[PDB]
């Protein structure tokens, strides 16, 4: 003869539920990204410039070296 | 659900999405939104299930 028991929501109400869409910005504006990539192939581009002139001189070298054996 | 309710529908808050060019996308983005607003609706329903007899 105890009282009713039942299935029930707990006093005062559960919490709130959350369903509305939730996808952040969470990014760089345009300009950044394009000053990076720019930025990136100029100092590849230098680099580059050094190196290939320092494989020229070498080729030079190389080549000297066969002028001079070939008689 | 909204214009001819049978259960308890009349006593739940809820959005029906709509669509505007009729296409596959649309229908995709109203599914979606269609699942939000039952995650809302059964909040609702949780939150106010009276007692008695089944």
């Amino acid at each position: 003869a105890s009282k009713v028991k039942q299935d029930m929501p707990p006093p005062g109400g559960y919490g709130p539920i959350d369903y509305k869409r939730n996808l952040p910005r969470r990014g760089l504006s345009g300009y950044s990204m394009f000053a990076v990539g720019i930025g990136t192939l100029l100092f590849g581009y230098w680099s580059m410039m050094k190196w290939n002139r320092e494989r020229r001189r070498l080729q030079i070298e190389d080549f000297e070296a066969r002028i001079a054996l070939m008689p | 659900r909204k214009t001819q309710p049978y259960d308890v529908y009349d006593q739940v808050e809820f959005d029906v999405p709509i669509g505007s060019r009729g296409d596959c996308y649309d229908r995709y983005l109203c599914r979606v939104e269609e699942m939000r607003q039952s995650l809302r609706i059964i909040s609702q329903c949780l939150n106010k299930m009276p007692p008695g007899e089944i």
